[PDB]
């Protein structure tokens, strides 16, 4: 997983800038009047930035008016239990909303119902200064933009409690997606550690923006709906179009692919979106099950792919994994398993972050080496050795050592 | 809709045919809650009525002072 | 942490899947009416699957038997504060998992109460198709079955609420188990990165399985109460018995134990079941403490333990660790680290994911590429200089160059 | 019942005697709440207490809708 | 990320041991008297330490005084609804501890509201055996005490309902605390795969502490209120206080800085306290825009910084970073980029978890592996070939074969 | 207050002027609640509220149960 590679972040630095604009003096004021004839309006702050802003609750009003004209000569007893319910009906949003930033340290994160109701929420969607399409697709996905979303506390003065709600903009819209699985590829031997594996690192989400791919490592930050991927581009690396040839060509020399190595063989499973990758390696008992059918396959060792259209059920090893059944077409594109052609006496075995280009380079050098010595070997056959030493001259007559007293 | 090939030369999968909802910005909203600045709970009151709306204000007023105890501490997160 | 190997499975694939047959036509009606005379019943679907069905709650009833008979002429105004607070609480429990779901995105984990009571969750286990010993099993272990279970909300239609919650199946129960604890074994040299360490990668839960060991490195995704260990399949690898042997034999060729190589000696403690392993290195003071007694004991620079009996915290530099309290039998066995067998000049220090084999093989390549070195060095000694370069013929004698004209 | 040993060759330490509860398999149940279909909220009446069941029957219709909004997308996790 | 150098500790074994010493003869008796006349009281149990015990809800006295007087005589129809509502407050914190207890397998994090309110928190705390100065503290950032405690249920019985709170103890306070940021440092090269890259691996929290520093690798543990940073000791490293020598010198001897080699060359943003940290390579856009003027700097290939002050935006490839507004004084501290002094073709560029030294001893060892063949290869050439095959005596004159019977 | 400083040689930044706060310690404290055992729900009462306090009583009685049930299982964290 490549996530080491990415960048560092500040989530709700755009909300803690508007809670220290609130912090200025007049802009409380300038909210609250603001909010005096209704729930909602928009509002220019010091700093030029117009902000939408909602009066959700007001106990002012229902504590004042309604309640506290209890005559309080010595009484106060004026009262009925409907209003005793209805002030707990009021207040209960305000202690939620208080416990919430209680356990959270003042951030919260998905915005909870208590901190933007539905209604709320959806009302802001569409007084928001977004295209329509971006409307509609907030007001669709409600429940993912709460995910996406940071609730910080800003402050609570002159009879005003008031907290910023900070919302995606989804600024990339409707470009094609893609995603990647990967397992590890090894050889098929038996034995134990005598084996060579190789297995792709670039797993994870693809998205095509302003000619280039967003790149999603970590996967499990994106959300999927049907057909909608909904992802954070702070945890995206920036690629160019040419990492989608590593899908056609692992070799080409236009993107240098990324994958790493190892020689530890073990058996596992990857559940794609419409079918099950397979590892099989050792002795691992590795089948394809039907809910209705039992086992209909035994994979081999190496790393085999089934559909999920009449496959209910995988089992690698103690380990059983059920498919999705999402419908969909599945293609699967014969091609020898790349590890063969890798020599395992010069195969860098421990590459935990390298690429194709890296791994020819190291064997390059190991085979340059291996030349090197042979060449300094074999060159070394072509001198001659010492005469004996025994008090007389010696001469050389075709590849010997012959006395000079022979020619004299 | 979906499709997906599988290379068995790399050992890998590709999904295609999803459509693409990429978080590229903020925006900021100002919720507000209006509160109401009470300090006389004075009631020589014995009714039971009294008592729950006694009970419902305090933790209306816990509530209130707890937040601002939090807001003594400026946002952060790490 | 070997959790890199891991497979990728599919949590709700079983779950979604029924979600789906339940969107087929007639499936809501042949629930509901199945649900009609009793809260609970088992439902053949139109796949074949049968599924035992809860009706946890009757808003349709309560709303139109009691509440809406108020003869509205005008008035409505039938009520009672009973029927109102009554009401509130029926009505409390759809607005609390109405509350989950939308934080979610319709699947929730751990099941809430709220998703599935304690008597209903019970009532569910009694009647699931299980043994008995696993019915026994989930009963008093709920807590955990609500941690290791998923609720997916499927569908909303013909005046019904449904929502699938997907319950474990532990399908191994009571082999035997064990945990390995692995700490960093450097030398025990006081300078800094003059050391070379070495550490055991295959830390995690062990527990045998069909013949096989399935073994769970994320430890963290395993439950322990008591006695009992509570293990997810899909994150686990299966492996062969051998693999007990990396802890009486390390070096053992019948199983290729895996460990990692550094340079970097820094202190740390490991706190065990009934013990602590401690790693001194440096110049740290790492000592263990007693409640009553204080310092009891200095530990020295190396790897040592000490159990839980008669110590009550360990503190390694600035970091206080409390040891645990359980009652049991620790026993310490004797050996020589076996960093001290290793050659520091030829040691392979960064090797992240290797093993003893692969650690000997690189090491067997270095002294291979020296020992090549010498024999070349040495059998180019055997060979004779060049003659003086000065117009006249010269011949060897002895070891040396003599002139020709001495011998005519 | 659980014993450890440590072994200072390797600096591991073994900890036996546990018994195993494996997640092998999944077992789904469906859970149902019935509904009521309610539309005429129709009522001139102003006592209070009229106006807390109007609440709570509100309430309750915002549930049941923001459920079916809910359930125009599919569940899926990732 | 240096978190897997990171210890092993137990979080709630202290917790856990006074829940067991809870379960002895005599002990909940202890608590149950003590906790007669006053919410609040220190009991010494038997094991010899004294705890704070607080009784915080009395549901015996509410059940048995009030309510329960009903005069059953077939009726037990004495009621009033202002009771029931208020049985209902009181039990209702009851059910949310049961609630929270039964999804989080009895132990739960961070306590909440319902586990201590803020007022027996703060009773609590003002009764604890600590200094003035800690006492100001935790009251000061209660939220954040919330987040570093634990709540562990212990027992029930003898009418007694209890669970220990296990609060943090801050044992260092006010000493200076910084921050490591760090960002990949490649070559500038426009071409992908032709650069070597190197990346500081010690980045997270330091603070002092007696004598040393205390390091905390991932700082996503770490909670900062303003100025103040709250840190957990079992997630920390001690070192020496030479660690802050690779700030001034990175190629200082007294400390082997840390450090991480790689050939991906990828675009990121690193957001510091009072700036970003821009590393851009490749073709990718890297530019800091202010909300006022737009784009205000373009980045070039490299490693850059920009302060906060003027700048509120910068945007690497299709990722946007929003910078944090915190006042502050920040510095540029100009130098060469380490990377330009390696040589590439001897450049070990896979290593993961490495130090200064130890790529220097990589770097000599293959430039002695350079020189020992060319010595070797040298020295060879001071040889002689071997004179021809042709069944005639041969003699060295100057350089070559001249035959015998020239000089007979 | 708060200082930063970044060097370009190794690609890396400082910010200091913080101050600490580090736990290096527990403190156990006992919080308990007081309980009732009730066994007598007696009661021919077809009144209103004597079934919501019946309904109240019966939640009460199954968190404690519900509690012993957990206490069966001594607490470990993992």
């Amino acid at each position: 997983f490549l996530g080491f590679l990415l960048g560092v972040g500040s989530a709700i630095a755009s909300g803690v800038a508007v809670c220290k604009v609130l912090h200025l003096e007049g802009e409380v004021n300038k909210i609250k009047s603001a909010l005096l004839s209704t729930n909602k309006a928009v509002v220019s702050l010091s700093n030029g930035v117009s902000v939408l802003t909602f009066k959700v609750l007001d106990l002012k009003n229902y504590i004042d008016k309604q309640l506290l004209p209890i005559l309080n000569k010595q009484s106060c007893s004026i009262s009925n239990i409907e209003t005793v319910i209805e002030f707990q009906q009021k207040n209960n949003r305000l202690l939620e909303i208080t416990r919430e930033f209680s356990v959270n340290a003042g951030v919260t994160t998905p915005v909870s119902t208590y901190m933007l109701t539905n209604s709320e929420l959806l009302s802001l969607i569409n007084d928001m200064p977004i295209t329509n399409d971006q409307k509609k697709l907030m007001s669709n996905n409600v429940q993912i933009v709460r995910q996406q979303s940071y609730s910080i506390m800003c402050i609570i003065k002159e009879e005003v409690l008031a907290y910023v709600v900070q919302l995606p903009l989804y600024g990339v819209i409707d470009t094609p997606c893609w995603k990647l699985h990967t397992s590890p590829l090894c050889t098929t031997n038996t034995k134990e550690g005598s084996n060579i594996c190789l297995t792709r690192t670039d797993r994870g989400w693809y998205c095509d923006n302003a000619g280039s791919v967003s790149f999603f490592p970590q996967a499990e930050t994106c959300k999927v709906q049907s057909n909608r991927v909904f992802c954070d581009t702070m945890n995206s690396l920036t690629l160019p179009s040419e990492v989608n040839l590593c899908n056609v060509d692992i070799f080409n020399p236009k993107y240098d692919c990324k994958i790493m190595t190892s020689k530890t063989d073990v058996s596992s499973s990857v559940i794609t979106s419409l079918g099950a990758i397979v590892s099989c390696y050792g002795k691992t008992k590795c089948t394809a099950s039907n809910k209705n059918r039992g086992i209909i396959k035994t994979f081999s060792n190496g790393c085999d792919y089934v559909s999920n259209k009449g496959v209910d059920t995988v089992s690698v090893g103690n380990t059983l994994y059920y498919v999705n059944k999402q419908e969909g077409k599945s293609l699967y594109v014969k091609g020898e398993p790349i590890i063969n052609f890798y020599d395992p006496l010069v195969f860098p075995s421990d590459e935990f972050d390298a690429s194709i280009s890296q791994v020819n380079e190291k064997i390059n050098q190991s085979l340059a080496f291996i030349r090197k010595s042979d060449e300094l070997l074999s060159a070394i056959g072509g001198y001659i050795p010492e005469a004996p030493r025994d008090g007389q001259a010696y001469v050389r007559k075709d590849g010997e050592w012959v006395l000079l007293s022979t020619f004299l | 809709n979906i499709t997906e090939e599988f290379y068995q030369s790399t050992c890998s999968a590709v999904s295609k045919g999803y459509l693409s909802a990429l978080r590229t910005g903020w925006y900021t909203s100002v919720i507000t809650i209006e509160l109401s600045n009470i300090k006389e709970n004075k009631c020589n009151g014995t009714d039971a009525k009294v008592k729950l709306i006694k009970q419902e204000l305090d933790k209306y007023k816990n509530a209130v002072t707890e937040l601002q105890l939090l807001m003594q501490s400026t946002p952060a997160t790490n």
